[PDB]
RNA sequence: UAGAAAUAGGUGCCCGUACCGCAAACCGACACAGGUAGUCAAGAUGAGAAUUCUAAGGUGAGCGAGCGAACUCUCGU
RNA sequence: UGAGUAGCGAAAGACGGGUGAGAAUCCCGUCCACCGAUUGACUAAGGUUUCCAGAGGAAGGCUCGUCCGCUCUGGGUUAGUCGGGUCCUAAGCUGAGGCCGACAGGCGUAGGCGAUGGAUAACAGGUUGAUAUUCCUGUACCACCUAUAUCG
RNA sequence: GAGCUGUAAGUAAGCUUUGAUCCAGAGAUUUCCGAAUGGGGAAACCCAGCAUGAGUUAUGUCAUGUUAUCGAUAUGUGAAUACAUAGCAUAUCAGAAGGCACACCCGGAGAACUGAAACAUCUUAGUACCCGGAGGAAGAGAAAGAAAAUCGAUUCCCUUAGUAGCGGCGAGCGAAACGGGAAGAGCCCAAACCAACGUUGGGGUUGAGGACAGGAGUUACAAAGGACGACAUUAGACGAAUCAUCUGGAAAGAUGAAUCAAAGAAGGUAAUAAUCCUGUAGUCGAAAAUGUUGUCUCUCUUAUCCUGAGUACGACGGAGCACGUGAAAUUCCGUCGGAAUCUGGGAGGACCAUCUCCUAAGGCUAAAUACUCUCUAGUGACCGAUAGUGAACAGUACCGUGAGGGAAAGGUGAAAAGCACCCCGGAAGGGGAGUGAAAUAGAACCUGAAACCGUGUGCU
């Protein structure tokens, strides 16, 4: 329910609160790496390399297209095709 | 079934100062006799084959950690070479 | 590639199989020689060969 | 010292092989007993 | 032939067998003579003719 | 018995083949003074394959350095 | 704990030079010494990669270790004629039918399997780090096939 | 419905919205050994025949099929031996073989330690082991019964009852009927007698009957099929409702204010979440295959004679019956003998007579019952790494000629962020510097007791 290219809000860790794209999608983790989130510094053997390192998908939230604020997503049908919708609006979701 | 018999070229020290005699060596399929091994290199490489000498080579004993197995039992055959050559390379 | 298989007639499967067998023949001797480099052609052909005999047998037992 | 184990790889295989344990019913029964152990070796 | 005891004055218990008794005859079996074990009280009884 | 050439050219498969092997790799739990079938058989001496010293060839033994008591072991008077 | 105690598994080593962080212990050299109806050379069984090269030194090696039958990486065994099968039988094993036996099975005919024996065509030289009557060179032999003129 | 090329990091090379990886249904492929079956053989190998096809001038080589034994069918051919038969050759069938959870079940065969405070009868025990045969259950089953006022096949549970009885009348062994329940079902032949050419049809099936004079069905009662529908199984889909502050590395905790609930089961998420995630209640869903099933269909039907003979039964020897041969009926086996024929025959615990009940010596039959290697969904005042499986990472390592025996071994962190760089060192290992909430969480990685081993010293 959270795809690669999402604007998602960050709601639980160090950096709750922050906003970000949905870089990268580990589903057999259930992990998602989000831009600007979650920054590791790591020792680069041959620097210090700063990186994003995923965090648990259940740590972001959708926004709402019409409220800006974050949102549970569900599914409709619309001439056979599943499309997200918000559950705050109802709104689809891009 | 030529391309069958004829696994892949062996290149080492010894088979490359065998080269310099005419002498092409393969790795072959465990289950094929010399005559099959000198058919399959006329069809494929359209040359005349003087002798085929042709040998078995035991599983090695071989481990990667706690993990101690065998490689795979292998066959091979040295080609004598009448007429043409054989560019592997 | 099983629906552009199942275009050509059954001597052209036999046709294709043979040189796809010598492609990947020659595969096999390009890795040896440590030349190939482009490892994943090999199971592409692998899988095509596949394919084409899956055809094969299918038509050789419609037809039985 | 002469100690008892002298190999023989022909004695070996002919009095404890896979064979000669098909040969009998007791033996057909070793091997029954040893496939339901779950032996990886179930004769020489 | 049936298993039982043979049992001793003081009731000591051996394990025995009962045989029939079988005589060697030829009795047309499936319409081809042919000399089989037969019992003796099977030949009173009849089902089974000689020669 | 019933019965019914030479010459020239070509073809010739499978399995074993490394290494140790009177042993540091075999049988003895050991890089263990033990056990392990056959073959080859130089010179001097001698009846000899005995003996002692040598040849071919191999080997210096997978803890050493001192000291030169008792006592123990092997050896000489 | 016993205790830095017993032991460190038959023996002759010395020195020079080298390598190295480190050397009685590795490499090379000279001298000395031991076996030599064998401590030499070659076959068989058995083992199964221990073989070769380059690299290593944690553990293994009764000390040490730069070394190794140890570790890592890459290699090495070539046959018409050698030994065995496509030949033969011995003991023994097995055994179509068959005989016998509560069952399971036991025995046995023809036949078969089965060397430790019988038959059977290749030798000399050279060459590698590691294979050689197998590779190369020289010179042969045996069986079969074909082409150009009695078998049983 | 966006990632993917196992575990399982690592690249490299690629696949994928022109729908991949993945899940389920069905297909195709499926080396060699193994009953192993062309022959052999020390399993996973060696060596062949025949036919067909590649290849070669040709041989060598190769590919494909086929070739075990015993059965079965049908074509010949041929002995001793005249006819015949035995036998032999050929084609066709593909019936058997072997395995198992073989736990439960039926049968063959069958101990001993032990108890009797010794021991032989007895007991352990018809148990263990071995062997044979099967099924999803098996066995039993339609009264020659139980009984004594009548019941009405079998099986299984309760009870009768530790009673009656058996027993060196010791140790011990130990019913059944009645009554209460689960389940419930009844049938087919042989015979007399007819039709035909002894063999087939018709007929008949019992406690007195028989001879003669639409309704039932593939679960027994005969046996093969189709049409449509249903349900269920084997993938899945939707699925309500929370924000803020504080402490913190991190909030789900505390505090304040809300919401949902046919959903407050559970698990995960940086600490303890009904409202963050996966889910839950509830609802929806199948191209294909597999079942169970209903209707239609489709099938079949409308006392003159006989009544199971080497039988019942008896003697001797045994066995099974709770019962040890006893007052021992009732059931079975070996040997030997050996009936009656509705005025018949059998039982009612020796036996006789009456009475009463039944009708042997042919067969078939669902359910109630037994078990769990399994599968699916779940449960526990069950274990929590010396426990719980032997086994959380193994019938492995290791031991043994072999049968066989058989271990030890779980935990970094929330996230690898798994310590760039500098210094001593050949390295190992350290001290810094960094990461981290924590590095005495640095991989011999949670906590880190005791024994044991050290360094310093207040008193001695
Ligand atoms: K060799
Ligand atoms: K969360
Ligand atoms: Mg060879
Ligand atoms: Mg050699
Ligand atoms: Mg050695
Ligand atoms: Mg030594
Ligand atoms: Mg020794
Ligand atoms: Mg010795
Ligand atoms: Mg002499
Ligand atoms: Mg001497
Ligand atoms: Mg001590
Ligand atoms: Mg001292
Ligand atoms: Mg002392
Ligand atoms: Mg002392
Ligand atoms: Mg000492
Ligand atoms: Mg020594
Ligand atoms: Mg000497
Ligand atoms: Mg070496
Ligand atoms: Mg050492
Ligand atoms: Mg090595
Ligand atoms: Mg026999
Ligand atoms: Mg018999
Ligand atoms: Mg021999
Ligand atoms: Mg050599
Ligand atoms: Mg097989
Ligand atoms: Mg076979
Ligand atoms: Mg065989
Ligand atoms: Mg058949
Ligand atoms: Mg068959
Ligand atoms: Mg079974
Ligand atoms: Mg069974
Ligand atoms: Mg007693
Ligand atoms: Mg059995
Ligand atoms: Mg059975
Ligand atoms: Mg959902
Ligand atoms: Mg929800
Ligand atoms: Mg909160
Ligand atoms: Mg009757
Ligand atoms: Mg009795
Ligand atoms: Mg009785
Ligand atoms: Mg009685
Ligand atoms: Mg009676
Ligand atoms: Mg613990
Ligand atoms: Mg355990
Ligand atoms: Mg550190
Ligand atoms: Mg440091
Ligand atoms: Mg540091
Ligand atoms: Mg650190
Ligand atoms: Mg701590
Ligand atoms: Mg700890």
């Amino acid at each position: 329910h959270i795809k690669k290219g999402d604007n998602v809000k960050v709601i639980a860790g160090k950096d709750k609160g922050k906003e970000g794209k949905v870089i990268a999608t580990l589903p057999k983790k259930d992990r998602v790496v989000v831009e600007g989130v979650n920054i590791m510094k790591k020792h680069q053997k041959p620097g210090i390399l700063e990186t994003e390192a995923a965090i648990h998908v259940s740590n972001v939230q959708l926004l709402d297209p019409k409220t800006n604020e974050p949102t549970r997503v569900g599914y409709k049908f619309v001439d056979g095709k599943k499309v997200r919708i918000a559950k705050k609006s109802g709104e689809e979701i891009k | 079934e030529a391309r069958d018999i004829l696994k892949r070229p062996v290149i080492t020290e010894k088979s490359s100062e065998a080269m310099a005699e005419d002498k092409y060596t393969f790795d072959v399929d465990t289950r094929v006799n010399k005559t099959q091994v000198k058919m399959a290199v006329e069809e494929i490489f359209n040359v005349k084959v003087a002798s085929v000498n042709i040998m078995n080579y035991k599983p090695k004993k071989k481990r990667m950690g706690r993990y101690q197995g065998y490689t795979n039992k292998r066959r091979k055959a040295i080609v004598t070479l009448k007429e043409g050559s054989i560019d592997l390379f | 590639k099983a629906k552009e298989i199942r275009d050509l007639t059954t001597s052209e499967i036999e046709e294709q199989i043979k040189s796809s067998k010598e492609e990947l023949f020659n595969l096999r001797f390009q890795l040896a020689t440590g030349q190939l480099e482009e490892t994943a052609r090999i199971r592409t052909v692998r899988k095509t060969i596949a394919r084409l005999k899956t055809v094969a047998r299918e038509r050789e037992i419609e037809q039985s | 010292v002469k100690r008892t184990y002298q190999p023989n790889k022909r004695k070996h295989s002919k009095v404890h092989g896979f064979r000669k344990r098909m040969s009998t019913k007791n033996g057909r029964k070793v091997l029954a007993r040893r496939r339901r152990k779950g032996r990886k070796v179930l004769s020489a | 032939a049936s298993t039982g005891n043979r049992r001793s004055h003081a009731l000591n218990s051996t394990k025995r067998r009962w045989n029939a008794n079988l005589q060697k005859v030829r009795i047309l079996v499936d319409g081809k003579p042919k000399k089989v074990w037969v019992s003796a009280r099977a030949l009173k009884s009849g089902k089974v003719t000689r020669v």
